[PDB]
RNA sequence: GGUGAAAUUCUUGGAUUUAUUGAAGACUAACUACUGCGAAAGCAUUUGCCAAGGACGUUUUCAUUAAUCAAGAACGAAAGUUAGGGGAUCGAAGAUGAUCAGAUACCGUCGUAGUCUUAACCAUAAACUAUGCCGACUAGGGAUCGGGUGGUGUUUUUUUAAUGACCCACUCGGCACCUUACGAGAAAUCAAAGUCUUUGGGUUCUGGGGGGAGUAUGGUCGCAAGGCUGAAACUUAAAGGAAUUG
């Protein structure tokens, strides 16, 4: 049977969409089927945030981050345990915590 | 077996007959 | 892999430090920190000419390094090697570019991104390729989410970025293009031209890229050098 | 399909050349029958390289 | 064989697939506040001095 | 007052590359990596050995004189994973309490727009 | 350098690497969404030109010209073919590293065809929303794209005009959505998959247990690959759908 009702994806009104590729395993999955999060990182990891600001030749140092995407493939999502299976009635929370 | 290579078994099958009338016509 | 090499030579000492002297770069006119830094090169042998070997070189640095400012912190200048005067060497402009951290924060969704490009001419004979960057957001008493255009207010915001560049950049030179982008007066032309069309925050400027100069004129570089 | 007076292929029972036509560049005149200086032969299969 | 003697203050937790180590939270005693969050193998409890035969590693995790 | 250089920093998996140079970059000093300080081909992305040769690096750099570094990290990018491996972290650690002072530290990995071609095929790596 | 780990391979002839340029081709990230357009396939830099279109507004015009459709024609992802070009990445085949009991399969390094394009063919796809097209009526709610109306509404230049961008309310048309379940259905589930045993609004196309078989033949189209149309004999009591507990 359907087991959604968009059937894993958002295509409405297009029948087509450009594809994506996955980072670990590269496969060719469409933008909208895609398992898209956000990576907004701080580049030093909290641990040597005290080395760094000890050390560094300007002090009130904004100490940038990475901001970057992350498409990911239901697999290897599932897999790195991004996300996880969800029970029958609780599939259909579409937005996070 | 599954369908698609059921297919080609199929054709390549099929086409074979094709050579072989051919050869007799 | 310390110890894994089948072969380093299939071919078949002096300490570069010693061998390498040192040098110090100062920059234009148009930055209060002149000084700016150092480099080293091996010695200038008869057979190098390390003046030249160093000529051709550039440099980036950072505007708040250059100006004390951290606001100007998110905009870096690539200042090239255009004269040396014994090891108290010179410069001149190269190329501005801003800071990936600073455009993957102010980029995000739910408002519209526009960019403009020109490859516009000076009027001291050199020709630039500077683009500009320019973003939506919601108004003040507005409630949508994401404050999406309709694509002819772009068009138009296209046009008339582009020609302002065009005006600008056809009447001031270098260093007067310098002056008036570090304190990044044009964005706030964009948006008192713009401030009946689409509220438009966010309106930095971006790449430039020198695509010919002219000749060196070691005169006029002195002449910023003064 | 000549004779072996006429060419350095020619004769034998069976038309075959027998000796490998790819010349040195070296040879001489009487010799430079076939393929000369040759780097490579056969059918090419992708790129002039260049 | 110049050492560091720091004393755990913290227990993270238990890891090793088989629970037979653990990670802690470690002050330096020399130059004091220096944190640092490493593993251990044998019995340990608070407050617990030992000595680091270095001082500059966090291994996050282990299976 | 104080000289700088720069850190030049490749994170990549399977190893993270350090080297620093003049605020050029022509001048180049003491680049070094992972497998340059241990034996593991598959520790030659290991953070230990990244911080090895950031304080082997920080040897050099102290003894021919430099005081500061703007460091700039890169990543794969392009095609490939566009994300750090360890090494990156443990190296900015380590020279953070060696000592040498740090400034400016930006991003440049290359994240292309409309790029060529992902590899490893259609249907992806079946690991 | 690669990996789970390794190995094939490149490195005093300086790899890998960093800086300044260059060339080739492909590509159009981030903005990018329960968002748009298009008959569908499909379409993502700018600018210019070519004609086109839906909705909206209309106290304009003609006047029943219309719906759906065999036949019959148009377009029709990828792959593939023909000759040229182009030809970077990626990579059917194939060689090799290996792992394996075996492995011409996975993983790895190479890599021709191809990938791109011009002219001409092919006419398929889970070409799926597996849901024909026209029309009407019926439960609510909210959000959103486009047009329009009204509202001293707010913000915007020169305080202030326009305009514009917002807010509120309404409206027509769109991609869809949240909840119910009156209704329906075998159930999942569904604002139609409803208004059907209280059986009829109009029309087209298809299916009649499973396999054989989308086979055979005959036409027909195509250079070919193959496509469109398309049975029978024989065999069989089940295959199959949706849900429940284990």
């Amino acid at each position: 049977p359907k087991k959604r009702a968009s059937n894993g994806r958002n295509k409405k009104g297009r029948g087509h969409v450009k594809p994506v590729r996955c980072v670990n395993c590269s496969k060719s999955i469409p933008k909208d089927k895609a398992i898209k999060r956000m990576a907004i990182r701080n580049i030093v990891e909290a641990a040597a945030v005290r080395d760094l600001s000890e050390a560094s030749v300007y002090p009130e140092y904004a100490l940038p981050k990475t901001y970057n995407k992350l498409h990911y493939c239901v697999s290897c999502a599932i897999h790195a345990r991004i996300v996880r299976v969800r029970s029958r009635e609780d599939r259909k929370n579409r937005a996070p915590p | 077996m599954r369908a698609k290579w059921r297919k080609k078994r199929t054709r390549r099958l099929k086409r074979k007959r094709r050579k072989v009338r051919a050869r007799s016509k | 892999a310390v110890g894994k090499n089948k072969r380093l030579s299939k071919g078949k000492v002096v300490d570069p430090f010693t061998r390498k002297e040192w040098f110090d770069i100062k920059a234009p006119s148009t930055f209060e920190n002149r000084n700016v830094g150092k480099t080293l090169v091996n010695k200038s042998t008869g057979l190098k000419s390390a003046s030249d070997a160093l000529k051709g070189r550039v440099v980036e640095v950072c505007l708040a390094d250059l100006q004390g400012s951290e606001d100007h912190s998110f905009r870096k200048i690539k200042l090239r090697v255009d004269e040396v005067q014994g090891k108290n060497l010179l410069t001149n402009f190269h190329g501005m570019d801003f800071t990936t951290d600073k455009l993957r924060s102010m980029v995000r969704k739910w408002q519209t991104l526009i960019e403009a490009n020109v490859t516009v001419k000076t009027s001291d004979d050199y020709v630039l390729r500077i683009f500009a960057i320019a973003f939506t957001r919601k108004q003040a008493n507005q409630v949508k989410r994401h404050s999406y255009a309709q694509s002819s207010h772009i068009r138009a915001i296209r046009k008339v970025i582009s020609e302002i560049l065009t005006k600008e950049v056809q009447g001031s030179t270098l260093a007067q293009l310098t002056s008036k982008l570090i304190p990044e007066v044009i964005n706030k032309e964009i948006e008192n031209a713009t401030k009946d069309i689409f509220p438009l925050q966010n309106i930095h400027v971006r790449k430039v890229k020198l695509l010919k100069q002219p000749k060196f004129d070691v005169g006029a570089l002195m002449a910023l050098h003064g | 399909a000549m004779n072996p007076v006429d060419h350095p292929h020619g004769g034998g029972n069976h038309q075959h050349i027998g000796k490998a036509s790819t010349i040195s560049r070296g040879a001489v005149s009487g010799q430079k029958a076939g393929l000369i200086a040759a780097r490579r032969t056969g059918l090419l299969r992708g790129s002039q390289k260049t | 064989t110049p050492v560091t003697l720091a004393k755990v203050i913290k227990v993270l937790g238990r890891t090793g697939s088989r629970g037979g180590v653990t990670q802690v939270r470690v002050e330096f005693l020399e130059d004091t506040s220096r944190t640092i969050v490493r593993n251990v193998k044998g019995p340990v409890r608070e407050n617990d001095i030992l000595v680091l035969m270095e001082s500059e590693r966090e291994a996050r995790r282990l299976r | 007052s104080q000289v700088f250089g720069v850190a030049r920093i490749y994170a990549s998996f399977n190893d993270t590359f350090v080297h620093v140079t003049d605020l050029s970059g022509k001048e180049t000093i003491a680049r070094v990596t992972g497998g340059m300080k241990v034996k593991a081909d598959r520790d030659e992305s290991s953070p230990y050995a990244a911080m090895l040769a950031a304080q082997d690096v920080a040897a050099k750099c102290k003894e021919v004189g430099i005081t500061a570094v703007h460091v700039k990290i890169r990543a794969t990018g392009g095609t490939r994973t566009k994300t750090p491996g360890p090494g990156g972290q443990a190296a900015l650690r380590a020279l953070a309490r060696s000592g040498l002072r740090i400034g400016r530290i930006e991003d440049v990995t290359p994240v292309p727009s409309d790029s060529t071609r992902k590899k490893g095929g259609r249907r992806g790596r079946r690991l």
